[PDB]
């Protein structure tokens, strides 16, 4: 049949801690095989199957390194999302990135996401075209705005298209 | 480590020859491919991208494919034009996923292109300072675009590469170069010697 | 239109000192703003990106020490230290990270080093004017310009025909020659042609100019040689038309 | 194989 394979990453500013709690959860066909937490002491990404117990010291680097610079955008972008909806410091918001991709049994594409929400509602998300955005409201225009202007849609669709699909690939070889 | 080589450092055709630019990397992952362009006495330009296996870039009548199996981005031009003389620089994009801006450029390739020149008359005249004195200069003018100007092997005795200027308003082209010295055994005659002069050149008395 | 501001131009710099580079983001929608060296050999490499306000990053290379600061949303610094190589710096934008987005070049910092002060001297200008021969032979007349005696080896040559600079009929030599080439602190050469029609080089009412802009010394150096300060100045040399 | 660092700002 068909498979996925779906990160969502959230960070979540906190009242008095300020420093926000960012994860990063990979998923493939809705099964958890990796984690970070970023309020694990010295956090990695970690597997969370058998299957994943052969991907390589350097993976485990590379992409630890990528967490703890997504974790710089999380948090640049929650307090833009402060000013855009003009809402004040320390609070408790959440923003959520799903994304990832639908293959059928041959593994090409069927499908593809990019979909952010802040505080539980849906902020900008990109169509199945791969090449246009929908967004929710006033302040997620300006955003619309800026991405349409910088080709942000084909940023994301060659990720999708590309090493999206083929990581699902070799996650299915790995683990039959 | 992560890498990027350009074959060449100096390519030389005529104008509507083919032109090949290699570009090779060493990376991982994946990252997007770029070529820029820089334009004599200008700053670097973005020429186009490729973010994507068998992805094709152009612009300007320029194209690169990315080929992730050869690791190449290698530029192109079917026909040349002397306005592409300049500097084409390859760059790969930042692979390691941290995205921490760096662009990592090929050591640059110079680009040179000649015009087709149709009626060559090869000479070589002697200027006098317009400031009256003993001064004076060697014009090596009107020879083919195929034709080289080398040093002297005297260091007393100065000489300059080829040069094309265009007389626009009459749609004409020519070579030169310059020679000059102070050596009183100077000679316009015998200055280029060190040079292999066209058989067809004028040398007025 | 332009997206960046940089100052200074250029610099001429003792070797060990420090110069202050400055530039200006002219558009918001290219906040990622970086820094590139290009050296003599012309290699470009990256030296930082900074976004925020309040980022401050260092690096050494072979022939420079650096500090970037982010300043504003719109100003960013570089420090160059203990400069021992002469370098341009290309203060650089982006409306990306830079995986991705292009990068928009602005017009660049020109550092020069050099070991010695009295190694400086303005260009000599002269111009040679056309063969008989040559107007003979072809119906075209060819002036030469030759700027000699510099250093160091940044000038600018333009030809200026009736009060106006021309582009037409030119050709400036891209590079000086050294005069003593071994000499590691030589002097320079630059050559440039003017061809016009014999008809407009012999009509003794058409003036042509060869102007040579050289960057040296500032009024805010010392300097006691004797021989004129070498300051940053304009040599031209001139002829007119003759009927003969 | 997680996105890289995200290119683009809200």
């Amino acid at each position: 049949g068909p498979h996925s394979m779906r990160y969502y990453e959230t960070a979540t500013s906190r009242r008095g801690l300020g420093e926000p709690r960012y994860t990063s959860v990979g998923y493939v066909d809705d099964k958890e095989f990796v984690r970070f937490d970023s309020d694990a002491e010295n956090p990695r990404y970690e597997p969370q199957v058998p299957w994943m117990e052969q991907e390589g010291p350097e993976y485990w680097e590379r992409i630890t390194q990528v967490a703890k610079g997504q974790e710089q955008w999380f948090r640049v972008n929650l307090r833009t999302l402060l000013g855009y909806y003009n809402q004040s410091a320390g609070g408790t918001h959440t923003l959520q990135w799903m994304y990832g991709c639908d293959v059928g049994s041959d593994g090409r594409l069927l499908r593809g996401y990019e979909q952010f929400a802040y505080d539980g509602c849906d902020y900008i998300a990109l169509n199945e075209d791969l090449r246009t955005w929908t967004a929710a409201d006033m302040a997620a225009q300006i955003t619309r705005r800026k991405w349409e202007q910088a080709g942000a849609a084909e940023y994301y669709r060659a990720y999708l298209e590309g090493e999206c699909v083929e990581w699902l690939h070799r996650y299915l070889k790995n683990g039959n | 480590m992560d890498s990027v080589t350009q074959t060449e450092g100096q390519v030389a055709l005529s104008e509507e020859d083919f032109l090949t630019i290699h570009c090779n990397y060493s990376a991982s992952g994946y990252p997007a491919l770029f070529w820029y362009v820089q334009y004599p006495g200008e700053g670097p330009q973005f020429l186009f991208r490729a973010s994507r296996d068998k992805e094709k870039g152009s612009s300007r009548g320029f194209e690169a494919t990315y080929n992730k199996e050869t690791t190449s981005f290698h530029l192109q031009k079917a026909s040349v034009q002397e306005s592409d003389s300049a500097v084409y620089y390859c760059a790969l994009g930042d692979p390691t996923g941290a995205n921490t801006g760096k662009l990592t450029f090929g050591h640059g390739t110079i680009l040179r292109v000649h015009p087709n020149i149709q009626n060559p008359d090869p000479a070589v005249y002697q200027l006098r300072d317009s400031k009256s004195s003993d001064k004076s200069v060697c014009l090596f003018t009107d020879f083919d675009s195929q034709t080289n100007v080398s040093q002297s092997k005297d260091s007393d005795v100065y000489i300059t590469d080829k040069c094309v200027l265009d007389m626009r308003s009459m749609d004409f082209k020519s070579n030169s170069a310059v020679a000059w010295s102070n050596k009183s055994d100077f000679a316009c005659a015998n200055a280029f010697n060190n040079s292999i002069i066209p058989e067809d050149t004028f040398f007025p008395s | 239109m332009t997206l960046l501001e940089q100052n200074p131009r250029w610099r001429l710099v003792p070797r060990g000192q420090a110069v202050n580079l400055r530039c200006i983001l002219k558009n918001s929608q290219y906040p990622w703003m970086s820094w590139y060296q290009q050296d003599l050999q012309k290699q470009l490499q990256w030296l930082f990106t900074l976004r925020s306000p309040g980022d401050k990053e260092v690096k050494s290379l072979p022939g420079a020490d650096y500090l970037a600061t982010r300043v504003t949303d719109t100003e960013l610094r570089l420090q160059v230290a203990n400069m021992s190589q002469g370098r341009t710096l290309y203060c650089t934008c982006s409306a990306g990270r830079g995986g991705y987005a292009e990068q928009f070049f602005g017009p660049g910092t020109r550092l020069t080093v050099l070991e010695d002060l009295k190694n400086v001297f303005p260009p000599e200008v002269a111009v040679f004017e056309p063969s008989e021969a040559e107007i003979s032979h072809t119906q075209k007349a060819t002036l030469v310009c030759l700027a000699t005696g510099f250093y160091p080896d940044h000038v600018e040559l333009s030809w200026w025909v009736n009060g106006k600079e021309v582009h037409s009929g030119v050709c400036t030599d891209p590079q000086p020659l050294k005069e003593q080439p071994a000499l590691n602190d030589s002097r320079y050469a630059l050559s440039s042609r003017l061809r016009v029609s014999a008809t407009f080089w012999q009509n003794p009412r058409n003036h042509f100019r060869c102007q040579v802009q050289f960057y040296g010394l500032s009024e805010n150096d010392e300097w006691t040689q004797d021989r004129a300060k070498p300051v940053t100045q304009i040599v031209s040399a001139e002829a007119w038309g003759r009927a003969d | 194989h997680p996105g890289s660092v995200n290119e683009f700002d809200f």
